[PDB]
């Protein structure tokens, strides 16, 4: 459908997908906690009723026809966590993430508050400054003709050097600022 | 409010979840047993592995990241990465 | 103060403090600590500052327009005589709005000083209101917002037309 | 007479120096939450005096102490109004302001912005006393106004939240629909009355006011929540704790009832504007209690419960009984703010759990917010001799005997009924059973702070209807003689509506699993309300508002 | 048996429900496979320049800018006069302008008429 | 009016006899002393204008244009200053001087005694203007707004030249204070109402009317800054003050002539507000809502009542000030990012928290909070107009509802929700950037204390 | 190819060669004094001054006089018995009409 790595989704990952999906919405119906066990010991008894199902066109049907029973009985506003999307604590520290490179535009009075601090971000950045032509001469030949194929990045190959296209995700904020 | 999750603490947590369960036995539970070759288990036992893993931290983890995660060593690296651990 | 004709203010009638519970009431206590920390040191301060009113004594006043020929005396399109027609029928006009005013004040502290009472109470001060309104809408409304002396000059004479065409059906 | 326009003054003077404080600073603050707290304590006990002075003799004034325009006609002065309802709101509203800032010392901890979440608290307490004190009508827009934009503010705190941002200025498209009424009735004053004060409105006494008051009607619609103009008031959930406690429960909320209490000389001698506010009440309270019986997340419940507290005021506005309406705000500003301060502290202390299916077991873990939140839903309901006792079975002991739309009286019993059956839900899903919350226990109350602050609240939802009902002169004729199958009405039906959702409550620990009811999928998605008109009225304009308005005529033809 | 979903303009049908998410076929692997491969050329070529400490500014999106010149400058050159274009923008460009027209000179034209006639209560309309 | 012409001349040889680091100090020293000095204009009475000589007077209405005016160009100073760094000195004196000539043609373009001066000092107002937007533009693409100019000299000005004279012949003056008095009714004939289209077309098209907007789009987007400040400022109010001086010789016949306009502007002021809600571009968002505010002005001049005269001026000057902090924010941005696109650069309270602080009050007062004189022009035009017609609240309050929705939007838009990643040139805010919205705003809330100066002639 | 052109300047950070850069201008004497100017003829000439000039402006359009000028004459007329205002601006005996 829509993903990173995979231009599909299996029929094994969307057999677990339907699962799961089936089990947080049953929750979302079956609110206590000895209830839900015991219906979802009899929806997992309903799933591996077909787990043995060779034939992929009739897995696909089946599949289909529980898609239409998780449909028709799913919850009109199941439990989403409150830091998953659609939950009331999402992204909501988001106004609290600053990027780093603001750091930056501090004026020297303010830098001089933290020494250690920006004394280790001087080398945190020589350090990514120095990783970035040795990652992207990584990168141009170990990308085939016509561009990469699947988003994935390879990891750093040498020792000493660093992973490619690094530095956002290691200085990404912290999830509560 | 809102205790500090370390690696101690997230290993010591999704190993007392996985002794908790029925299928698995705590004599051969390590910190590096897969769940498929290793232990044995169906993916509708991970999947049900890793909605534990929800219902314990009170988080969500993706089915992109949930249908990859095949030790308990990749559950607590996951809640490591998603919870910022040993700062 | 102020003028108490203009300003009317009907004679107050305060009601005696009538203790009947043997509980003392904190508005006594709370009114004597006003009168101490409060009223005493902001009169001493304003003593002071009329002690230096009055150690420079200066005067102001009241301008007065005398009342030059209107716009009915005024020859047509002669703008240095309806010129000064204009100036003072805006003086004027400025003022009639400023005696609208007043009677609105007067209705509205009626209203509150009566209270619950205000419609028996006030039937003479909304009579005067309605006169007032009659009067000044009788005078000034529908003019526009390029008024005029002589808008205001056929406004009157069409409102003469109407009145002596009403007198004539009658009879 | 020197003591009362005087502290009436300080109070508002006191209430605003913090903002002066707060802009002409260099430092970083010596706890300047705790010093806007104390600012608010000691100008609800400088309130006081004059709340006492009042119930001594009845002395009403009015400061009208500025000159400000003249519009030739209309001379606008900076009057303040104080009559027997700013008497009676502005030490309730000072009391569950300080109650609310000094949960918020405890809830609001974490915040690297609480100094500027003060400010904007103590900016919306100014602009309400602006509201509720104003004599004229620009005065009370501006008061309006201010408290819709820091609705606004206080909606979208976590502004990176797309969701707040979404429901704030879904707040304010709602507001402003309202102030197309208000604007209504300011227009119509102004042509056919020649004033925007109130004593001129009073004593003039229009007789073809059927649309200023239709203007007024729209304007509460649009404040208060009321049916066609609600959905808002569910969605400012998105914001903090003691936002939706102070503002969006208690003190905001009430305004447009407030503005149809103001001009109650008005709706008494108009039988058609009496009419519509009951229709209209009791829709509102049908609606949105019907739509609180199925939710999950404990700040809806208690959101809908407003409103249908709300929707009520409404109903006993619609049988021309002002002042039970107006003791019926200042009774429900106690309990309601308690439920929200209790519900917070769930919260907090679930670590951001509001979904109430993930909840339980906390009768013995938070005893002091199980006691207080029982307190405040036993207030709600109508317990006898609670403080929502005193106003809201007075409500239907003059509802049942009236004059009366005989269907919008159904329905205001049928809405007495669901305030029993979401009450004791939220006791029954948050307190009660077993727990269903994860598993790291951090569940925690003992701060002064957190429990001072839901005593005070819990010494007035105990105290404050005995008191306050036996403090106000009477203004109408309480109707005290009805059948005595008529005088327990409320009682039983609350009780009714006890027994029946235990017996719903009960039948969930039973191990069967039924498909969803066509009446449970209309509650659950909100009467369908907000799922297709937020979807179907943006549609129509913004593509009206690009197609034809921009591209076809704007750019090519004209 | 069960209530089919019924989608809409502005209620779209889900993923699940849809059966062509359901093909196996390969030249829907190689449809898939292209646009993965388009997105992933796209996505390098954008974290390639938002990765890069030489780079101090804006990553310009040529999509953004695209979409913003298609918003404002291809209005007009791309316009023909039919007879579609005419009569929509007859109705909605002449429509509510005479509708609003009518409407207004309607109440005016009675306001008017019952003032002339007396009528229209302008007692205390001294405010205008 | 020759203490205020003479200093604004002065600033020719002070702008081009100093020194090249010093050229901005001394323009932006001196037109703050001149703007210090343009407060001596109220001196006001209740009957009579303020008539200075047989060229020059000023009125209530004339006088708050006149202070905004003399205002505007230390401000204009201060925001054009930066984006003219690496500009030639001698093109930096050009700039500066086709500055202080356009601020030279208003001051006696609002103070203009008789009508065939306004004209000349009116349409000497574009020229200046038409130099700051083509030279310092940034890019020029115009090709649609050339036939719209010639649409603009046809249906406009050139009319409005034809009937002047034809004033000048008929009544022998076109002295306005002479015109107060010696006004003959200007009947129903076919004569007449191309004399009425004549008299008000021009200025329809300058204040904009709705379908005649279709320049202020493309001139607000293709300027600097100092143009977009003293187009949304003054160059659209000169359109209001001519009407409101013109409308003085076409009584009675706009009581009938005004309906059509009226509708294209009650309906007008609904859509460009709901264009405003699809708008990629910010300062074409801003552009657009500049239609949508001088459509009530249009409304206000026309229904020709005290009240809508009130809120008309107080309007126009509300609107100039808000306005042109709303372009100022708008190149706040554009200095940094580059781009006028809306959806480029969000979240930034993240970033800037006293410039969101900026974005949000110029917010309240774009959808007239109250006590702001925004509210007051926008309010007492609603009450005029209410007086016109009982209906047209709902043509008003509906305004009031998308004035309000694409206000907060922009906010929403451009300060809230998470930053944009691939951009990080967002610097600080710089002191200059700060000042110069303190100065827009400061005054247009000090205003609210005391708005009796801004409510025109007729107070 | 395309004719010889001077590329793309980059845009300057005011920040970098002068961190107390006000933005008026990069010579940071010139930049202080510029703030200097804007500052004190800005603010503390133009707003604080002109606030003080118009809040003691001499009766601004002759308001207060029309009030107390008001205070005269209905007391004036109150007194005399006279109504407070009458129906005709001018004197009905010094009018001509259109006979008929
Ligand atoms: C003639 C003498 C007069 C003296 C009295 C003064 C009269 C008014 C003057 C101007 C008032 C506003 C000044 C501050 C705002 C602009 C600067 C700013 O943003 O500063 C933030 C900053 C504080 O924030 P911060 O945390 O430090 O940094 C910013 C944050 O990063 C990020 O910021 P943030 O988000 O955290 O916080 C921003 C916050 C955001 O808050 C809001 O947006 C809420 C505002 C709307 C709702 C509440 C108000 C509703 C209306 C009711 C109140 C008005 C009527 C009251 C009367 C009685 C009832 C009728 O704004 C405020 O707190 C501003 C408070 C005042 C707001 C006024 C209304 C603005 C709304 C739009 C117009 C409404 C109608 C017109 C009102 C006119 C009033 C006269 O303030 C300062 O540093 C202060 C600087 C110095 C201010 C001087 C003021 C006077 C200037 C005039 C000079 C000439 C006369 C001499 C007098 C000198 C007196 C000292
Ligand atoms: C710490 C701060 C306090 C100051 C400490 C230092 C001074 C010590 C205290 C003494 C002060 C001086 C003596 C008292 C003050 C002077 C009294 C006096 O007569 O002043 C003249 C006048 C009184 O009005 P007036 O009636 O005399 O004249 C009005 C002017 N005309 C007639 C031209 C229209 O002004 C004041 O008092 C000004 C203060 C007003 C206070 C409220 C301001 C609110 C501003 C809101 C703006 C928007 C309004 C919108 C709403 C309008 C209504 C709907
Ligand atoms: C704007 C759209 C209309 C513009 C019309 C052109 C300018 C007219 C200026 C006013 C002239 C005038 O006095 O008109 C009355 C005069 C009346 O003639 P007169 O005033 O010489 O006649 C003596 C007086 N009466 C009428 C009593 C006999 O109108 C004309 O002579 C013609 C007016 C229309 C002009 C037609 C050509 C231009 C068409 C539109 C182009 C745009
Ligand atoms: C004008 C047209 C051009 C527009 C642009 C202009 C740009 C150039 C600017 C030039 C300088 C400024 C000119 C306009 C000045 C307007 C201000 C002015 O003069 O006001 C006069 C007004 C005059 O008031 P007044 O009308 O009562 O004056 C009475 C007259 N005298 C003084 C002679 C007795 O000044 C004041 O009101 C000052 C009163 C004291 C200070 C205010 C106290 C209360 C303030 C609020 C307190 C907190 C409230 C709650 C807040 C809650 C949070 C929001
Ligand atoms: C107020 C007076 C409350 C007491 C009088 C009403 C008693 C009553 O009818 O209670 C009904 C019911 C108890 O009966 P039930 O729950 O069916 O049986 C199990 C018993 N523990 O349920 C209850 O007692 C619970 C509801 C009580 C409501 C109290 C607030 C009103
Ligand atoms: C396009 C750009 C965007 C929009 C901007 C505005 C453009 C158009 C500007 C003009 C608007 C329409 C014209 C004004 C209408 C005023 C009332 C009117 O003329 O009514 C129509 C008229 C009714 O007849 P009547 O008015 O009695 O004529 C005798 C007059 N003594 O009916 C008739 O007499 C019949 C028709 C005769 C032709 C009239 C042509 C002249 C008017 C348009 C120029």
């Amino acid at each position: 459908a829509f993903l990173p790595s995979a231009a599909y989704l299996t029929h094994q990952q969307k057999v677990l997908q339907l699962y799961k999906r089936a089990l947080r919405h049953l929750e979302s119906r079956c609110v206590h906690r000895d209830k839900y066990r015991y219906f979802a010991c009899l929806l997992r008894a309903r799933f591996d009723e077909h787990k043995n199902e060779k034939d992929m066109v009739k897995a696909t049907q089946l599949l289909r026809e529980a898609e239409k029973e998780f449909w028709h009985g799913q919850h009109p506003q199941p439990y989403i966590f409150p830091e998953s999307p659609g939950g009331t604590s999402y992204e909501r520290y988001e106004c609290y993430k600053v990027p780093e490179w603001c750091l930056d535009d501090w004026h020297p009075s303010e830098k001089a508050m933290y020494p250690d601090y920006f004394a280790k971000r001087e080398q945190w950045k020589k350090l990514r400054r120095e990783s970035w032509e040795r990652e992207v001469k990584q990168l141009q030949e170990e990308t085939p003709v016509g561009g990469p194929r699947t988003e994935a990045l390879p990891p750093a190959r040498k020792q000493g050097d660093l992973p490619p296209l690094w530095w956002h995700i290691v200085t990404r904020p912290r999830e509560r600022p | 409010d809102a205790p500090p999750l370390t690696l101690e603490g997230i290993k010591d947590r999704v190993l007392y979840v996985l002794k908790l369960y029925d299928k698995i036995d705590p004599e051969k539970l390590s910190v590096n047993s897969h769940f498929m070759k290793d232990l044995g288990l169906d993916s509708l036992d991970q999947v049900e592995i890793i909605m534990a893993m929800e219902d314990e931290f009170g988080f969500e983890i993706p089915d992109i990241d949930a249908e990859k995660l095949m030790c308990p060593q990749e559950i607590v690296d996951y809640i490591a990465d998603k919870k910022d651990v040993y700062e | 103060s102020w003028d108490k004709d203009v300003y009317p203010e009907p004679p107050r009638r305060t009601p005696a403090p009538s203790p009947q519970t043997s509980l003392p009431n904190p508005i006594t206590y709370l009114t004597k600590a006003f009168d101490l920390l409060v009223d005493r040191p902001v009169t001493l301060v304003r003593e002071f500052i009329e002690r230096q009113h009055a150690k420079n004594k200066y005067y102001y006043y009241h301008r007065e327009f005398r009342r030059v020929p209107d716009i009915t005396e005024c020859h047509e399109k002669d703008v240095l005589c309806m010129f000064e027609a204009e100036m003072q029928w805006k003086r004027d006009y400025k003022v009639d709005q400023e005696i609208v005013n007043i009677i609105q004040e007067r209705l509205k502290a009626c209203q509150q000083r009566e209270g619950e009472s205000h419609r028996q109470n006030c039937a003479k001060e909304l009579q005067q209101f309605t006169q007032v309104v009659k009067a000044y809408q009788d005078r000034y409304h529908d003019l526009g917002a390029h008024y005029s002396a002589r808008k205001c000059l056929a406004k009157q004479k069409q409102r003469m037309l109407a009145e002596r065409k009403a007198t004539k059906e009658a009879a | 007479m020197n003591l009362f326009s005087s502290l009436t003054l300080v109070t508002l003077i006191l209430l605003t120096m913090p903002i002066a404080a707060i802009n002409f600073n260099t430092h970083k603050f010596t706890n300047y939450p705790l010093y806007v707290k104390t600012t608010i304590s000691c100008a609800f006990i400088t309130s006081m005096i004059p709340t006492m002075m009042f119930i001594h003799t009845g002395q009403e004034m009015i400061i009208s102490n500025w000159h400000w325009l003249t519009i030739q006609t209309l001379k606008l002065s900076l009057s303040f109004k104080m009559d027997f309802f700013s008497m009676m709101f502005v030490p309730v509203a000072l009391f569950v302001t300080w109650s609310i800032m000094e949960f918020s010392m405890w809830y609001m901890h974490s915040d690297p912005n609480i100094n500027q979440f003060f400010k904007y608290l103590l900016l919306f307490l100014i602009t309400m006393l602006i509201l509720v004190t104003a004599n004229n009508l620009f005065q009370l827009f501006i008061g309006w106004e201010g408290v819709g934009i820091m609705s606004f503010l206080l909606i979208g705190w976590w502004y990176g939240r797309t969701d707040a941002n979404t429901a704030a200025l879904q707040a304010i498209l709602y507001n402003r629909i309202g102030d197309i009424g208000f604007i209504l009735a300011m227009a119509w004053f102004l042509i056919n009355l020649n004033t925007w004060d109130l004593q001129q409105i009073f004593m003039l006494n229009p007789n073809d006011s059927n649309l200023p008051l239709m203007g007024l009607i729209l304007a509460a619609t649009g404040k208060s929540a009321q049916f066609g103009l609600h959905p808002w008031l569910p969605s400012a959930m998105e914001g903090p704790t003691p936002v939706s406690a102070l503002l969006h429960s208690s003190t905001m909320v009430v305004a447009g009832i407030f503005l149809l209490i103001r001009f109650y000389p008005l709706t008494e001698n108009n039988k058609f504007g009496q009419s519509i506010m009951l229709c209209l009440g009791a829709m509102t309270t049908l609606f949105t209690a019907m739509c609180a019986l199925t939710q999950n997340d404990i700040k809806k419940i208690i959101a809908f419960s407003t409103s249908s507290q709300l929707g009520l005021m409404m109903v006993t506005i619609g049988i021309n009984q002002p002042h039970l309406a107006f003791l019926h705000i200042c009774t429900h500003a106690f309990f309601k703010a308690m439920l929200f301060m209790c519900s917070g502290s769930i919260i907090h202390s679930l670590n951001d759990e509001q979904d109430i299916r993930k909840m339980g077991g906390l009768f013995k873990a938070m005893p002091f917010t199980t006691t207080a939140l029982i307190i405040g839903s036993l207030a709600l309901t109508g317990m006898p001799f609670l403080t929502g006792f005193y106003s809201k079975d007075l409500i239907i002991e003059s509802a049942n005997t009236s004059y009366t739309n005989a269907w919008a009286l159904l329905m205001t019993l049928v809405a007495t009924s669901f305030t029993a059956i979401y009450s004791t839900r939220i006791i029954f899903f948050a307190l009660l059973g077993q727990p269903r919350f994860p598993t790291l226990i951090n569940i925690n109350e003992n701060n002064p702070f957190l429990i001072n602050s839901i005593k005070r609240l819990l010494i007035g939802s105990l105290f404050a209807g005995f008191i306050i009902s036996n403090n106000i002169p009477p203004m109408t004729i309480p109707q005290m003689t009805m059948p005595h199958y008529l005088k327990m009405t409320a009682l039983t039906v609350t009780i009714l509506g006890f027994i029946l959702a235990l017996e719903i409550s009960n039948t969930t620990h039973y191990l069967k699993f039924n498909y969803p009811s066509n009446t449970f999928k209309f509650s659950n998605l909100l009467g369908y309300y907000p799922t297709i008109m937020h979807r179907l009225t943006p549609y129509m304009n913004l593509t009206m508002s690009q197609k034809s308005a921009s591209s076809l005529l704007d750019l090519i033809w004209l | 048996s069960f209530p089919k979903y019924e989608p809409s303009r502005l209620a779209s049908l889900p993923t699940t429900l849809d059966p062509a998410e359901y093909d196996i076929s390969s030249e829907t692997r190689k449809a898939q496979a292209e646009r993965l491969a388009i997105r992933s050329r796209l996505k390098r070529e954008y974290q390639l320049q938002y990765n890069d400490p030489s780079r101090r500014g804006v990553v310009e999106d040529p999509a953004l800018i695209r979409w913003t010149c298609a918003r404002s400058a291809n209005v007009y050159p791309n316009f023909r006069p039919n007879t579609k274009t005419s009569l929509l923008g007859a109705l909605f460009g002449i429509g509510p302008l005479i509708f609003w027209y009518y409407v207004f000179k309607t109440d005016r034209d009675r306001k008017e008429k019952l003032i002339q006639e007396g009528k229209l209560d302008r007692t205390f309309n001294i405010s205008y | 009016m020759l203490k205020y012409i003479i200093p604004t001349m002065m600033l020719m040889p002070l702008t081009w006899l100093s020194k090249n680091s010093m050229i901005w100090i001394n323009t932006t020293l001196h037109s703050l002393l001149i703007s210090l000095t343009s407060l001596l204009l109220l001196n006001q009475f209740g009957d009579n204008s303020l008539n200075f000589s047989l060229t020059f007077f000023s009125d209530s209405l004339s006088t708050p244009l006149l202070i905004l005016t003399m205002w505007l160009l230390p401000l204009m100073l201060m925001a054009s200053q930066h984006h003219l760094s690496k500009e030639n000195l001698a093109r930096k004196k050009l700039f500066i001087s086709m500055l202080i000539l356009l601020q030279l043609f208003l001051i006696m373009t609002f103070t203009a005694t008789e009508l065939i001066f306004f004209y000349i000092m009116f349409e000497a107002t574009l020229v200046p203007t038409l130099i700051i937007i083509t030279r310092w533009g940034n890019q020029t693409e115009r090709l649609n707004a050339g036939l719209y100019f010639l649409f603009y000299t046809l249906a406009g000005s050139l009319p409005l030249l034809v009937a002047l004279i034809y004033i000048q012949n008929t009544m022998g003056s076109l002295n306005f204070l002479i015109l107060q008095y010696w006004v003959q009714p200007m009947p129903n004939s076919w004569s007449n109402t191309f004399m009425w289209l004549a008299c008000m077309m021009a200025f329809m098209v300058k204040m904009p009317l709705y379908g005649l907007h279709l320049w202020l789009p493309k001139a607000h987007v293709e300027a600097p800054i100092a143009g977009s400040m003293v187009l949304a400022a003054i160059l659209l109010k000169l359109g209001g003050y001519g009407m409101m001086r013109i409308t003085l010789l076409l009584n009675p016949i706009t009581d009938f002539m005004a309906y059509p306009f009226i509708m294209l502007s009650l309906w007008g002021m609904i859509m460009t507000s709901s264009i405003c809600l699809r708008q990629t571009d910010l300062k074409s968002l801003i552009a657009y809502s500049s239609v949508s505010h001088m459509a009530l002005v249009i409304v206000a001049i026309l229904i020709q009542t005290p009240w809508s005269y009130m809120g008309a001026t107080a309007l126009m000057i509300a609107h100039g000030l808000t306005s042109s902090m709303l372009f100022c924010l708008a190149n706040s941005n554009y200095e940094r990012v580059h781009s006028r696109t809306m959806i480029l650069a969000r979240g930034l309270q993240t970033l800037l928290p006293l410039m969101a602080a900026w974005w949000l009050l110029a917010s309240l007062t774009n959808l007239a909070l109250p006590p702001s004189i925004n509210l007051i022009g926008e309010l007492f035009v609603v009450m005029s107009t209410f007086s016109w017609s009982n209906i047209t609240i709902i043509l008003m309050g509906l305004n009031m509802v998308i004035t309000a929705l694409y206000s907060l939007y922009m906010l929403i838009t451009t300060q809230r929700g998470k930053h944009t990643h691939h951009i990080n040139n967002i610097l600080p805010s710089f002191t200059r950037e700060n000042a110069l919205m303190s100065l827009h705003m400061l005054p247009l809330l000090l205003l609210s204390l005391n708005p009796k100066i801004i409510l025109g002639p007729l107070y | 190819l395309r004719w010889q052109e001077d590329p793309e300047p980059e845009d300057e950070n005011l920040y970098e060669k002068n961190p107390d850069s006000h933005g008026y201008d990069k010579d940071p004497a010139v930049d202080v004094w510029n703030m200097r100017v804007v500052f004190f003829f800005g603010f503390s000439i133009v707003l604080v001054l002109g606030s003080t000039f118009v809040a003691y402006l001499p009766d601004y359009r002759m308001q207060e006089w029309a009030r107390r000028e008001a205070e005269r004459l209905v007391k004036y007329r109150e007194a005399h018995g006279l109504p407070l205002m009458e129906s005709n601006c001018f004197d009905p005996s010094k009018i001509q009409l259109p006979e008929d």
